[PDB]
């Protein structure tokens, strides 16, 4: 380390968000498959 | 209804409950909101003992530094009348309560300042974030150093006879090292001279392309002579292991200034570990609206 | 419009003469009026037609629709929200649109719900819109000696009027000269059976004499003439009508609940204002800040989602009514059916059928029942026997009634037979259970009749034997059974003929009492085979000489009839007194029949006694008995219009099976009048114009879709379109339900209010960061709360519902102080101290720990600070320290979805345990899955940290309000426990809803 501490600083919100979403879309499906299984 | 939901003689009651009742509720509630408040105060104190107190866990916040300045502006601008004496005082009052703390007599002795070179340099380490050592040593800023601004002499600064003075000042950040541009054939046009590695350049210009010819002469003061900040004031180890530690400033007097007239002045720091942003006008650069109206 | 003149019963001028009469009105009895004479009059007083309603613009409504109770509560929020912004902009430089936003959302938060509200009743009044069917009707007039034939609208007081069996009566006539003419004064009067009208009079009563045909009548058989007496408007079911449009509307019980949570709502938000107002100009601040602190207080306490929430839980049990065929005309009518706690019916068109049917036969020396019901879904009789084929024959041949013509389609029972109600009855039930009666009638050949006699009391007929083998002549004759009784001397025992000793003569005594004591009309039916020995088969029989031996006739049996009730009446009444609903009838039918009715759909339980019951069954006088011995009482319209005030109270405050019998609609309305006066709901179930005062001034009308009449349907405010009963327990059990669902969802929206103001208020005395948002506060009322509200109506039963006794008006509420204990005081605090645990946890995270966040909002807001020294000693630029602000907000946001997790399912059960009652609702668990993507769209999606300021959570923080949850779902576990096991307890009476 020492001088070239550069990542220190920094933080990969890029894959956070890419991630986050991948999870909100699958609970939103989860969420339909439950609310339309019976009426078929 | 109104008289007896206040006061009723038969069954001996007030609001509502008689004399017993109103203490089962409130007896009731001191427990309960007793029992909530040693919740809260247990799940803070597991907090207390997760966190460091020599270093801030995320710095991520405040990666790129700022550059703010000395004056005190509402809007980033610096009005004032060369007769009416009651118009820079609160410039001049701020002024002063930044240089106050580089006075030479709260810098002295062997602790826990230290003489460090006249000339900038490069960065010293006094080791690692610990407590082992104890309070580490700071680098020791004369005031002199900024020649025609420093209040010594002309208490007013400058802006006495329409030549006023801009300290500026970089964002202290905890083990930040500041890294200059390298001497390669990129590099903006005015860095080319002087080029001392050891030294952070701030430079300032006009924002338009016509306000370039009413701004007169912008001469900077600083460590050394150069318009910027020694390396061998970094890094800074935070407050709890280097209380009693000073930044570096740099001076800049706006000499030859048009009179009566609105004008733009930006002024910015180059470098490697800088990024500036279009959305935080002070990451990096500051803008400065002077007006010598007189 | 005169009310008091329109109140007082009916008047009239039937106690007079032919002279006077025409010497009143100006009229020859036999040569009518002039045509001149007749325009004249036309023009100088008015067609013979009732005025149309009041026409209601749409504009109107949805005016109506944007204002109310609640709506208002959110006008005046939005009004100071934007009063707060102008002493923003006026007093200070750069100031915050935060109170420019709020203010236009909350409006259109009241336009959305006002467009929605009023869309629904416009629905519901289009499809009522495709029930009124007026096909133009003409009159028979005869003026100048001549008959002519002229719209409705031109008859006018005076001329001549000849009416037709199967017609409608014009206007008010007055009897002249009659043929055997009767009417049908069902949906006027009330009278079952059909009434002959003659031109002499006989009662005092208008409605009783026979010399007054009415206006909405209709001659049944005969042809009569008479002198239009009244016309137009000034008719009696105009003065009705009048009356009925001009009576007032009232205000439902759902109404008073939410106004009285406002009030509350009001109390509780001006205080807090009041009272921080004076905090503050204790500490410091000027009166500019803190008229906008109290503004700001008093609209954080006001619930926008509640609204629509509410709208949509309103909305939800009318869908699941309009599927069983049960339409309301407003909104809030749906809830009023589970509040009442006094029925008052009507008999006649709605207790009933309005339709003869045959009920009781005797043969055999036994009696045998049929089936009286509607879709025919009961016990046969036991056709096996030859007794019942020839009274098959019987009645099939001595009948002259046949089906109208075209009626190959509908059921046996709802088809048109052309002909009086007894001869109909009969020819249904052979045509029922005997196949079609066309071929019975052509397989024997009818020869000679003679009609029915005045002084022969019978009706007798000669036809063919179509028996191959025997062509002798069959004779067969119905009439009253003891008149037929004297015609005979013979009876057909189970086929076999055998005289008629005492024995059976005494038996047949007795099956006369109990066929006559049950309400119902006998008749006999009897017959003989002619010898063709003394008259052969070319021997014609004239008739006018006795040809027929009238006596020596064979007896084979008595044919009772009488009108049956609806299908789903007893079990509907039974299920309502069960629910401790108090049945009471109200109709202007003769009592000898009202009781008997009564004491078949349970008004009148089996066993209860009247005190003439009591009297006869003593033989003493009446006025010895004492009338609290007595349960059930009789009550006639003649007595009850000389009765005070008390004496009414007194009969329903004593009797608990009350029938008021021959009662005027004016004392329908008053009996309805009478039982408000106590302090009870009351809801009024009919079908005819008598209804029309009742209907409007009950708490809620019940008009019958298929047999009401017009001005009943428009009057009324709930329509039963199937004309089914039992859609009255239905709906019973409905508005319960909604019930207890909508404080469940109440207490929901309620319990994040706290987590929602203290922030600000900690800001105030604290000087802290602020740590919720105004976008965040919208995001949090207006959205994911929004879907798990609407949940919880559709939450079944916990307990049985039809069981426990009816809802006290003046003690149990909708929203009492034992909510507001638990949303406001027990779980909106564990939520708040969740979010403030996420915030400081955020703060502390970035290095601004909490003993350096005290004191720092002057500085931390400042926008020309670019140096805030947080507690490890790094400077913090302006827009540096404001990003992390917002990601606290977004977390604090997040942490009310986590904490609203253990809400809502605290919420579902009031006393039950979820391992009990279960999670089979799967709306709730959609609603919980769509909230928690909500939050992480608004938080993750790229974009949003410029668009509405919230930025993305580090994976950590996501789990600080967890704990916070998991704890709420065991404290108000344990505390759904102690009510269980303790009944009447500390927890029930402190925190039972
Ligand atoms: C850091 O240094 C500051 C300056 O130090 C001076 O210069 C350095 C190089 C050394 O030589 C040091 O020894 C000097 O003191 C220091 O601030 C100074 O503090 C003194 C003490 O209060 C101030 O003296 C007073 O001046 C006023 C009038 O001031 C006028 O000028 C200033 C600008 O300089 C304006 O701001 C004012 O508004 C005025 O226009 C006198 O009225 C006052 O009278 C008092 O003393 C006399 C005897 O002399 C008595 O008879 C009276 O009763 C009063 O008791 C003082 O003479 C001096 O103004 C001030 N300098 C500045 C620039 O403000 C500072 O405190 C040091 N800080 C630390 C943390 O070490
Ligand atoms: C009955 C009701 C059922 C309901 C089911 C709902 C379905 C749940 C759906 C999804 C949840 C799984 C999520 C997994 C995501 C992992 C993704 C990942 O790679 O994530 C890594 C992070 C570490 O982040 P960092 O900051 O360290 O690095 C940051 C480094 N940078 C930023 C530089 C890149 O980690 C994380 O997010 C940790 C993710 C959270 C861990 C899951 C914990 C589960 C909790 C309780 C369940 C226990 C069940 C027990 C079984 C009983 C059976 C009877
Ligand atoms: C019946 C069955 C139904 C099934 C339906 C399934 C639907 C599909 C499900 C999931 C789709 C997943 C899509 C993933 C998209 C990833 C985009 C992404 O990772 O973008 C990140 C970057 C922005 O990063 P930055 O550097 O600016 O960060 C800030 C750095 N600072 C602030 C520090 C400077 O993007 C960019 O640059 C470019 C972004 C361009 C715009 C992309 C649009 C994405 C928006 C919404 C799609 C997600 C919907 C998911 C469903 C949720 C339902 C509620
Ligand atoms: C920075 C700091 C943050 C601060 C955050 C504050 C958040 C505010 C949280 C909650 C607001 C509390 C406001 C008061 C709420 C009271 C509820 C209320 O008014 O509900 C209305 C009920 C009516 O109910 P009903 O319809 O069933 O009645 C039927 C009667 N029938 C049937 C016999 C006719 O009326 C009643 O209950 C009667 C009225 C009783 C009023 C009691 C007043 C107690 C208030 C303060 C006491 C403080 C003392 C502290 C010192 C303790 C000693 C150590
Ligand atoms: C540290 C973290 C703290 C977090 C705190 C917040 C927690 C809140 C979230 C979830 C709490 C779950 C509680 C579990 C309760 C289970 C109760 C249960 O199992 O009681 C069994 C019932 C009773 O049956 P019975 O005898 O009446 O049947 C009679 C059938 N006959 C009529 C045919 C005979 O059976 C039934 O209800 C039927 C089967 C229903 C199965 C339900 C399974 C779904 C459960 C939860 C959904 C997950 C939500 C997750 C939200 C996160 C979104 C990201
Ligand atoms: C059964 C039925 C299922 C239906 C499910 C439907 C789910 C729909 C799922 C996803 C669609 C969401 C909308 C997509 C938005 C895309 C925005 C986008 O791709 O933006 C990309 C660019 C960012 O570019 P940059 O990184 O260079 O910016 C640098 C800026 N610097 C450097 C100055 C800071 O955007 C910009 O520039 C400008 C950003 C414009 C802001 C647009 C956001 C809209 C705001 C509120 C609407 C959300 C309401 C919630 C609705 C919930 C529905 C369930
Ligand atoms: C069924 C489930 C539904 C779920 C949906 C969730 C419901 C949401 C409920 C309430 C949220 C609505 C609040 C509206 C907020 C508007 C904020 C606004 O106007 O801020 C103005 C900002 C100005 O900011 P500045 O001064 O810092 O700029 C400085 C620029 N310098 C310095 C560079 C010059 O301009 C900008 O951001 C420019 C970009 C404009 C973005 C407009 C986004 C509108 C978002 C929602 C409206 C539609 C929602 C309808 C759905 C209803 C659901 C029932
Ligand atoms: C940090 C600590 C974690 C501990 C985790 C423990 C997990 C335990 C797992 C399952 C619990 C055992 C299953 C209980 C089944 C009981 C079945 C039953 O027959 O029940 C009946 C009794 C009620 O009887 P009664 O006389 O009042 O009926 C009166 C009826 N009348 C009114 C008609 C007369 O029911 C009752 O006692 C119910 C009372 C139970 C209250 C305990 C709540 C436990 C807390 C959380 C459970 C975990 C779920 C969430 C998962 C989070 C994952 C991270
Ligand atoms: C972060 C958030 C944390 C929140 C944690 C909250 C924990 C605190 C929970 C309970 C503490 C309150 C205890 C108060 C005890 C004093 C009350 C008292 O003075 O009461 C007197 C009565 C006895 O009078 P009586 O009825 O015979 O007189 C008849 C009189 N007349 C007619 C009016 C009914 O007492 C009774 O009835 C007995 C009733 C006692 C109340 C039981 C309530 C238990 C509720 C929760 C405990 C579960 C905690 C689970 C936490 C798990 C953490 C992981
Ligand atoms: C400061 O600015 C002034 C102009 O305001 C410069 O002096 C002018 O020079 C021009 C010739 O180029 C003369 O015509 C004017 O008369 C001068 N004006 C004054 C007031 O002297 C001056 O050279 C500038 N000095 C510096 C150091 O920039
Ligand atoms: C029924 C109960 C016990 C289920 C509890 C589910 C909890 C643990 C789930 C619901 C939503 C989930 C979060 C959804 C989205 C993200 C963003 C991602 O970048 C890291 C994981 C993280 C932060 C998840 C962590 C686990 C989480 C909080
Ligand atoms: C279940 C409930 C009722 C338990 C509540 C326990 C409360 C009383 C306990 C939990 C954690 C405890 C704190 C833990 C740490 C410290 C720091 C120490 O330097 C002083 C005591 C102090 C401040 C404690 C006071 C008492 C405390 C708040
Ligand atoms: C009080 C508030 C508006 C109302 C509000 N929530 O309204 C939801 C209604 N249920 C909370 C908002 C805040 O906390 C922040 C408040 C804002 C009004 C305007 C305020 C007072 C300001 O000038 C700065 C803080 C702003
Ligand atoms: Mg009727
Ligand atoms: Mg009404
Ligand atoms: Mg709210």
């Amino acid at each position: 380390e020492g001088p070239d501490n550069d990542e220190r600083f920094t933080y990969d919100y890029y894959r956070l968000r890419v991630v986050g979403l991948i999870v909100a879309a699958v609970l939103c499906v989860i969420g339909i498959i439950i609310l339309l299984a019976g009426k078929c | 209804g109104w008289k007896k939901f206040l006061w009723d003689s038969e069954k001996k009651e007030f609001l509502g409950r008689t004399g017993s009742s109103w203490f089962k509720i409130f007896l009731f509630y001191l427990i309960f909101y007793g029992c909530l408040a040693g919740i809260f105060i247990g799940t803070i104190q597991v907090l207390l003992l997760t966190l460091s107190d020599f270093e801030p866990k995320y710095q991520d916040r405040v990666a790129p530094p700022g550059l703010s300045h000395a004056p005190y502006a509402i809007k980033t601008e610096i009005s004032f009348s060369i007769s009416n004496p009651k118009s820079y005082e609160s410039f001049v009052k701020s002024m002063h309560k930044l240089m106050d703390l580089y006075n030479e007599s709260s810098q002295a002795g062997n602790s826990p300042f230290e003489d460090c070179s006249d000339t900038p340099a490069d960065y010293i380490k006094r080791g690692d974030l610990d407590d082992s050592q104890g309070q580490k040593k700071a680098c020791r800023f004369s005031r002199m150093w900024l020649k025609n601004c420093s209040g010594l002499d002309d208490t007013t600064y400058g802006y006495a006879e329409g030549k006023p003075c801009v300290v500026a000042k970089l964002n202290r950040i905890i083990g930040f090292y500041p890294k200059p541009l390298k001497n390669t054939t990129d590099l903006p046009e005015e860095l080319q001279a002087n080029y001392n590695q050891y030294v952070l350049p701030l430079r300032c210009a006009a924002k338009r392309e016509e306000d370039r010819e009413k701004i007169g002469s912008i001469e900077y003061f600083g460590l050394g002579g150069y318009a910027g900040f020694p390396l061998q004031y970094y890094p800074y180890y935070g407050k709890r292991l280097q209380k009693k530690y000073l930044q570096p400033l740099l001076a800049i007097q706006f000499t030859n200034l048009t009179q009566n007239m609105e004008l733009r002045i930006e002024c910015k720091v180059y470098g490697e570990n800088i990024d500036y942003s279009e959305k935080d006008r002070f990451r990096g650069r500051f803008e400065v609206k002077i007006e010598v109206k007189s | 419009d005169l009310d008091e003149l329109k109140k007082e019963v009916s008047m009239d001028d039937h106690k007079l003469s032919l002279d006077e009469l025409h010497n009143k009105y100006g009229t020859d009895l036999t040569r009518g009026l002039t045509n001149a004479r007749a325009k004249e009059i036309l023009a100088r007083d008015g067609p013979n037609s009732l005025t149309p309603p009041p026409t209601t613009p749409e504009w109107i409504k949805f005016c109506r629709q944007l204002f109310g109770g609640f709506s208002i509560l959110l006008w005046i929020g939005a009004i100071l929200c934007f009063l707060a912004y102008g002493i923003q902009a006026a007093t200070e430089d750069e100031p915050a649109n935060d109170n420019l936003y709020l203010g236009v959302v909350l409006s259109t938060v009241v336009i959305v719900t006002g467009c929605f509200s009023y869309y629904q009743e416009a629905k519901s009044s289009r499809i009522m819109d495709s029930f009124k069917n007026m096909v133009p009707q003409q009159a028979l007039v005869i003026r100048d000696g001549e008959k002519s034939t002229i719209n409705a609208e031109f008859v006018v007081a005076g001329d001549l009027v000849e009416v037709k069996g199967g017609d409608r009566i014009p206007a008010d006539l007055r009897i002249i000269s009659a043929h055997g003419c009767k009417v049908d004064n069902s949906s006027l009067t009330g009278e079952s059976e059909p009434q002959t009208r003659s031109p002499e009079f006989s009662s005092e009563n208008p409605l009783e004499t026979r010399n007054i045909a009415f206006f909405s009548t209709n001659c049944v058989e005969g042809t009569a003439r008479g002198v239009v007496v009244y016309t137009g408007d000034r008719t009696v079911m105009g003065r009705i009508a009048t009356l009925a449009s001009g009576l007032e509307v009232g205000r439902t019980p759902i109404a008073i609940e939410i106004e009285h949570f406002i009030h509350i709502i009001t109390g509780v938000a001006v205080f807090l204002g009041v009272s921080f107002f004076i905090l503050s100009l204790i500490l410091g601040y000027s009166w500019l800040e803190a008229v906008i602190f109290l503004i700001g207080i008093i609209v954080a306490n006001v619930p926008e989602g509640l609204l629509a929430t509410v709208t949509v839980c309103l909305t939800l049990t009318a869908k699941r009514m309009a599927r069983k065929n049960c339409l309301v005309k407003n909104l809030e009518a749906v809830e009023t059916l589970g509040s009442t706690s006094t029925i008052c019916s009507d008999k006649t068109g709605t207790l009933t059928q309005n339709r003869m049917t045959v009920a009781h036969m005797w043969f055999d020396n036994q009696i045998h029942e049929a089936d009286t019901t509607e879709n025919q879904s009961g016990a046969a009789f036991d056709k096996t026997s030859a007794t019942w084929s020839a009274l098959s024959r019987i009645a099939a041949l001595c009948n002259r009634a046949v089906f109208q013509a075209g009626q190959d389609n509908v059921p046996i029972l709802k088809r048109s037979v052309a002909g009086d109600a007894s001869e109909s009855a009969l020819l249904k039930c052979i045509e029922l259970c005997c196949g079609s009666v066309q071929g019975m009638r052509d397989r024997n050949p009818k020869i000679v009749e003679i009609p029915f006699n005045s002084t022969n009391k019978y009706q007798l007929s000669i036809h063919e034997n179509e028996k191959s083998s025997e062509s002798r002549y069959l004779l067969v004759m119905k009439g009253a059974p003891e008149r037929i009784l004297d015609r005979c001397s013979t009876i057909l025992l189970n086929g076999a003929e055998e005289p008629l000793k005492e024995d059976m003569k005494e038996a047949f005594q007795n099956a006369y009492l109990e066929l006559g004591g049950l309400g119902e009309r006998v008749l006999g039916f009897c017959h003989f085979a002619l010898p063709e020995d003394k008259y052969n088969e070319g021997y014609p029989f004239d008739a006018d000489e006795p040809n027929f031996p009238t006596t020596d006739l064979c007896f084979v049996g008595l044919m009772a009839m009488i009108d049956p009730p609806r299908a789903a009446v007893p079990d509907a009444v039974g299920k309502c007194r069960s629910a401790g609903i108090k049945v009471i009838m109200v109709t202007g039918d003769h009592p000898i029949t009202a009781k008997a009715i009564a004491k078949g759909v349970g008004i009148i339980s089996e066993g209860n006694e009247t005190i003439e019951d009591i009297a006869a069954r003593l033989n003493i006088p009446i006025g010895q008995v004492n009338p609290r011995d007595a349960k059930a009482c009789v009550v006639h319209g003649s007595d009850l219009k000389d009765l005070s005030t008390e004496v009414l109270d007194d009969i329903l405050h004593y009797h608990t099976e009350i029938v008021f019998a021959r009662t005027s609609p004016q004392q329908k309305l008053i009996i309805v009048e009478g039982c408000q006066r106590q302090g009870a709901i009351v809801a009024v179930t009919g079908d005819g114009v008598n209804d029309s005062p009742a209907l409007k001034k009950a708490d809620i009308g019940v008009a019958m879709g298929i047999s009401g009449s017009d001005v009943s349907k428009q009057a009324a405010d709930m329509i039963l379109l199937d004309d089914n009963f039992a859609s009255i327990v239905t709906g019973v059990e409905e508005g319960r339900l909604i019930f207890d669902n909508l404080k469940k969802s109440i207490a929901y929206t309620l319990t994040s209010n706290i987590p929602e103001i203290t922030p600000f208020l900690v800001f105030i005395i604290g000087n802290v960061p602020l740590p919720l948002g105004t976008v965040t506060i919208l995001c949090i009322d207006l959205g994911t709360d929004m879907v798990p509200a609407i949940s919880l109506a559709y939450e079944q039963a916990e307990s049985d519902i039809m069981k426990r006794q009816p809802r006290n008006p003046k003690t149990d509420k909708l929203v009492n102080e034992r909510l507001i204990s638990m949303a406001y005081g027990q779980i909106g605090m564990i939520q708040a101290l969740g979010g403030f645990f996420s915030y400081f946890v955020i703060l502390a995270e970035n290095g601004f720990l909490p003993m350096d966040l005290i004191g720092k909002r002057v500085r931390w807001d400042d926008r020309w600070i670019s140096d805030v020294e947080d507690s490890f000693g790094q400077q913090w630029t302006y827009e540096q320290r404001k990003i992390v602000e917002f990601t606290c907000h977004t977390s604090f946001f997040i942490s009310i979805v986590v904490v609203q997790w253990a809400d809502l399912i605290i919420c579902k059960t009031r006393r039950n345990s979820i391992f009990q009652q279960g999670m089979k609702n799967k709306i709730l668990i959609f609603g919980l899955f769509e909230e928690t993507a909500l939050a992480a769209f608004l938080s993750y999606c790229p974009g949003t940290d410029v668009a509405l300021r919230m930025y993305p959570l580090k994976p950590s923080w996501w789990f600080c309000a967890f704990p916070y949850s998991l704890i709420i779902f065991l404290y108000d576990e344990m505390r759904r426990f102690i009510i269980r096991r303790s009944p009447g307890g500390w927890v029930e009476q402190e925190t039972y809803y």
